[PDB]
């Protein structure tokens, strides 16, 4: 049940772990089920035993010009991440450049969608995905359609708390305003451009009235980052039109 | 070791290796010569090959 333990891991582990061998790397990867079930011990016993196959499949893959072992490269990766969530759970004052590292590993990995959730898989039992709304960002700009159309509405419904397959008639979100923005450029790539158009006049004009009340020192952050959103807007409301 | 060294890579992150790589005899000459001519150049070739290796104070 190896298919079934890769969706399980968003939902059912305790089943599906018990039909994949453990003489294969995808065995202590999904055993370590044990950081479901916070088994740090376990977790780094198999994350060891996970480095010997994982050891015995970069000593073939090293043979092709180190060409596919990118594959087994990201192996590594993975595995060194499931310390840190062994890591960011067990210690507070270290989990605050936990995030950052992670941010920084993920930023040298190849544009590529499955690599990319396959990541996010790891990091999520720690981190809501919501949080992270940064990194969704960047999953929303991998691609035109973020792989496909529903990918990019699945992490506009995460981004925004908002359903647009019941909700697209819904006036503008209050979520912060870079998400409207992505929410709206997705929407002009769509049969909904003149829409689109509507709308991001709309988001110009309560940025607006924010960067109003925004006239203040204590505010100025926002009321800066607001300028650039207004002008990407402006610029678009120029295009666009 | 190489456990240790599988960490390091892994601590290290993900990289492109298209981003690695950009920051970072006999049937040829067989197929116009004679080989009657190309055969001792092989020959020659080898006997190079040994006599600039020590291995000649040997032989």
């Amino acid at each position: 049940a190896r298919m079934a333990a890769a969706a399980a891991w968003g939902l059912s582990m305790e089943e599906y772990t018990c039909m994949i061998p453990r003489d294969t790397h995808d065995g202590a990867f999904y055993r370590a089920l044990a950081l479901h079930q916070d088994l740090f011990s376990l977790a780094q016993q198999c994350i060891d035993k996970a480095r010997d196959l994982l050891d015995a499949e970069l000593t073939a893959m090293a043979g092709e010009s180190y060409s596919r072992a990118y594959g087994a490269m990201v192996s590594c990766h993975m595995l060194s991440e499931l310390e840190e969530v062994i890591q960011y759970k067990l210690v507070p004052e270290r989990r605050e450049i936990i995030r950052q590292i992670w941010w920084e590993r993920l930023q040298g990995c190849q544009r590529i969608v499955e690599d990319w959730q396959k990541i996010l898989m790891v990091r999520s039992l720690v981190v809501s995905p919501h949080e992270d709304m940064r990194t969704w960002l960047k999953y929303a700009s991998l691609c035109g359609k973020s792989g496909r159309l529903a990918l990019a509405h699945k992490t506009l419904v995460l981004l925004l708390g908002v359903d647009p397959s019941r909700q697209l008639d819904h006036p503008l979100p209050t979520v912060h305003p870079q998400v409207t923005y992505a929410y709206m450029k997705n929407m002009w790539k769509s049969a909904r451009k003149i829409d689109a158009f509507q709308h991001m006049q709309h988001f110009v004009q309560t940025m607006q009235q924010q960067a109003q009340h925004a006239i203040a020192t204590e505010d100025q952050q926002h009321k800066q980052e607001l300028h650039k959103l207004m002008a990407r807007c402006f610029l678009k409301l120029g295009e666009w039109q | 070791t190489r456990r240790e060294a599988i960490r390091v890579l892994g601590l290290l992150g993900a990289l492109d290796p298209y981003k690695h790589k950009v920051n970072i005899e006999m049937l040829v000459n067989m197929g116009n010569l004679p080989l009657d001519e190309f055969y001792p150049a092989v020959s020659m070739v080898a006997l190079m090959r040994i006599f600039r290796d020590q291995s000649l104070s040997h032989h």
